[PDB]
């Protein structure tokens, strides 16, 4: 039958049917539990709001994220997320539809074991497959080789791929993505006096980050320009109607991606991670990799990130060699889009994990059948 | 062409040759009429 | 005068009558010293 | 006059007085710089912690290794290391004591030029000597001939020496030693969910490697035993009080010494390096090297490395003659012990490098004097 | 030229000289204005009473707190507070005396700009330094490492410092202290029939909180004992001669520090904030910070709070490691005592903000000269 693609991302879950180009159900992965005292009788109000329902009524809810740094913390919340996306958003029976899953590199293996156990016992499927997200991002670009910097909501990871084969030892991971940028933006909005402490306010700061933040091409000049004149100041309207204005915080926030020492991380920026990932590979396969930077992830939506990426890599690279940053406009959904591409092939049909294979091999064939 | 037309680099290596020929007096490397390119990276080795 | 002030140096039974050469005597001494 | 023996290895500097059995000053070669902000004015907040102080206060220090892959890369850090090991550890004037030093095989000549210029211009000595580490290890083994596999923190080099003649063409070098094992152990601990990304955590993972890791006698049987029963799992207490438990990572980490394809190197294990060193020798002297396989360096401290090494050579070499592994218990300090043997010799008075030789022949007489 | 230390806290302004033991002038920070009609002509009718005069005549005054949660709201009232503490309490010319002010961390920067502008243009000084209060508490404690929980009347903040180095990413701020406890104590004092609505009655409920309240070791057993027997009930005499009797409100009032969901705030208690600040620190230094929990501020005057902090952290910490709560008997004025220590430090003379540096850099050097 028609397959499903469910990118169970760290901040947003993108589900939809195979063969399609637009993901049908994009909704944030949150669980909203009430905290105040109910006074209505009539029931109706649930003890847990999941998805857009928790977003709409967020002023009276504690929001819990089940996924933290690409690791599912609360399995009951993620089961509720899976139940909501199977039964309410997409409205499909799980036991009659193939379903493709995505997973970040260098994960703990027991997380994959538990996802395999839930997808074969609770929401038991005819078949499923667990695959690396950067591979599917490269498959969205229509190319076989290249390097993917996937910067999601918990994990920013670099994966170089040669001829459809992801090189395992050269893949690196950095626990710095959109939630940490949101927390740093929440930290630096207190300088202007705008306090944000609740989990509901994190969505407002995230919306500020989505709508107004941008990557500076040169950070020091953008400091000098924003401190000099109020040209880069931009105003935002809050849900209660207050208008804030932010200046340098539009580009102090994504600069944590290029300077992780702002939030105390010792590790280097994403350009250095990309460069050292490429120097971890062989020399002869380097010629594909500098010319095929395919950026992906929701954090890569900031509209100065491609030129800054090209500038930092061309500063780092040997000068004799082409740098090309392929940044497609739909690279937020490139995990889902590439999932639809891979799930809509007759060549993929022999690669599925049937229920019978799960029964003879336990929930441990996912470490063997899936690379 | 800039290295061909560099006037200040003869004056600089003349000064470095004078200072080095003063410095290595009494050694076999003294009374030098010239040196290699890699002398410039070894200039910071002799510290006060 | 400044160069001499700054970069100048601040520091202003022998025979063993062995008939053997240095190599075999050195090998013998290293071989003897383990005991 | 007592000489000084100071092996300036990649891992730990081992220094002490000559004519002795044990080095008095063993300390790791790190330079620690604070990455955070000081607020507490006074009390000697010194900007660059060296050695044991950098080890003790390592939770706020970015640690840098001056010696990387047996090559002195950072020179000011190495000068600080030499200053600490002379003035603070031994507390002796350099101008009244000879100082023996050690060096890796196939070193660059300008490295020897720079070490000679530092040992005669900054730290003035009456005399000094540079020797190969394998030669001193063979001297502390008490034998003039033999093949030495010295595996430090960056370099695993094979050197065969016949009757004091160190064969230059048969020396080879493999860039796989203890720091690479520590980085691989950081990589494979993330499967169990333990994250170690900082340089401060490298000392903790290195201590885990020093305390718990061991060389498997057969790798596939240890896979079968580890997958079958959880008897080989061992628990370790972190400095914050948390307790981890590691399973197969005790012997998957030293197995990189026999299988470099784990971290992605095309070269084979140290056994094939030893064997290919043996075929580069004359066929008359190969018999003596088989019975005289000497090890040195702390990467040979794993308590299963000798029997596995004998098994690997006996598999590689023809079984017609005898194979023997020389593995003394004090082979960690056998570089220092061989230096202490060589320093207090009556013949060694005429192979000293005087200041008059330095003034006549530059910092270049070490090339024509030493091997 | 001696120095002044003026902790301009939210509740109690504490000022005195440098080098002295006890703070010379401790008085509450209130500006009181008359609200009735003055009928008796002459008599020197003040338009505003500041300090202890406003405390004594509080029955005919609207009292206003100029500082709210560490942010100065009304600047004319705070100017009158500084005018009172200079020209009436200490009787000193500020033009011949440097001044050390204290500030909560994560403050609005424009607040710091405005104390700089007023303190250099209205009460113009030779010098002034703005310092974090927690560093001063660690000064008065005398130890170099330690985590400091400072809880004044408006701000409860955790700052951890290891070997002279603060960790700014692990600093956290919570706007919950004694003013909110006073308001909550009113709100639970309405249960027994005692009404308190005016600004004068804040002083009476604050005195009730100071004199009778205490931190329970176990909240549930203290609830059961106060519900069962009337042994814990205590009587207090009002200024009009009436006698109130309070029971469980002695330990339901400070429990908001351990359970902030009483007043509806989403964030967790002060012990969870301390533990999360230690987990935000690096893994090597947590051994020092567990053993050196330094409390300060007048909110920790309750005579059960050290045992509760020890019990909660020992519950949260691993059981292989000691917890020690450093609670000096004079920890109310420890911010002032550490300020007097810092102003008497000979090293501190070089980082005074001079008037010359203020003129040459605008009011902008206080972001770069201070922390
Ligand atoms: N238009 C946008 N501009 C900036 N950031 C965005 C935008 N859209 C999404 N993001 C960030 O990306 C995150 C979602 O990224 P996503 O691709 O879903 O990663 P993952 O799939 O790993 O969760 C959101 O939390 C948000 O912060
Ligand atoms: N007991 C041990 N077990 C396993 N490995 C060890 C042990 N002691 C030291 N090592 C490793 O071997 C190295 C010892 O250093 P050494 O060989 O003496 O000098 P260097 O490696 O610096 O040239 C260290 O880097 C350490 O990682
Ligand atoms: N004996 C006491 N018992 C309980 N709480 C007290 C006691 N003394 C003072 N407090 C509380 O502590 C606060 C004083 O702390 P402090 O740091 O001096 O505040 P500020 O400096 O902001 O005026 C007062 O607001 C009061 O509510
Ligand atoms: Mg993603
Ligand atoms: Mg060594
Ligand atoms: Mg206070």
């Amino acid at each position: 039958t028609t397959a499903l693609v469910c990118d169970n991302g760290s901040g947003l879950v993108k589900a939809g049917f195979a063969g399609d180009d637009a993901p049908r159900a994009v909704f944030p992965s949150i669980v909203g539990r009430p905290r105040h005292q109910g006074v209505m009788v009539g029931m109706g109000q649930k003890d847990s709001y999941v998805g857009d329902e928790a977003q709409s009524k967020r002023g009276i809810l504690t929001l819990k994220y089940p996924i933290e740094h690409g690791i599912i913390t609360n399995w009951d919340d993620m089961e509720k997320i899976w139940h909501h996306t199977f039964y309410n958003e997409l409205r499909v029976a799980p036991e009659e539809h193939p379903t493709l899953l995505t997973e970040a590199p260098l994960n703990p293996k027991a997380n994959r074991e538990k996802m395999t156990q839930i997808m074969f016992e609770t929401f038991n499927v005819p078949a499923m497959y667990v695959a690396i997200q950067a591979v599917l991002s490269l498959y969205a670009s229509g190319r076989t080789t290249g390097i993917v910097l996937d910067s999601g909501d918990g994990v920013t990871h670099n994966v170089p791929i040669y001829e459809g084969y992801a090189l395992p030892h050269a893949i690196m991971r950095l626990d710095l993505a959109g939630r940490d940028l949101t927390d740093y933006l929440m930290k630096i909005l207190t300088e202007r006096g705008y306090s944000f402490v609740t989990t509901a306010e994190r969505e407002i700061v995230r919306d500020i980050k989505e709508k107004l933040c941008y990557v500076a091409l040169d950070f020091e000049n953008e400091m000098a320009t924003a401190a000099s004149s109020s040209s880069l100041e931009k105003s935002y309207e809050l849900p209660d109607g207050q208008v804030i204005t932010i200046g340098n915080e539009r580009f102090r926030c994504p600069e944590t991606l290029f300077q992780p020492s702002f939030i105390g991380m010792e590790s280097a920026g994403i350009h250095e991670t990309t460069y050292n990932s490429i120097m971890k590979c062989d020399i002869d396969i380097r010629k594909d990799l500098y010319a095929n930077n395919v950026m992906s992830g929701g954090t890569t939506m900031y509209p100065g990130i491609a030129d800054r990426m090209q500038k930092e890599i061309t500063a780092l690279a040997p000068s004799t060699m082409k740098i090309k940053i392929i940044a497609p406009p739909e690279r937020k959904y490139s995990v889902w889009i590439g999932g639809s591409i891979l799930a809509s092939l007759s060549t993929f049909q022999q690669m599925w994990i049937t229920k019978q294979e799960y029964d003879e091999a336990g929930p441990s064939i996912v470490h063997r059948k899936c690379f | 062409e800039s290295l061909l037309t560099s006037r200040q680099l003869p004056i600089f290596c003349q000064l470095i040759l004078r200072i080095g020929n003063f410095l290595n007096y009494g050694s076999h490397t003294g009374d030098a009429d010239g040196f290699k390119i890699s002398t410039l990276l070894k200039l910071t080795e002799t510290k006060s | 005068s400044s160069i001499e002030r700054l970069f100048s140096f601040p520091a202003a039974e022998p025979k063993e009558i062995t008939f053997l050469d240095a190599k075999k005597s050195l090998n013998l001494n290293i071989f003897l010293k383990q005991f």
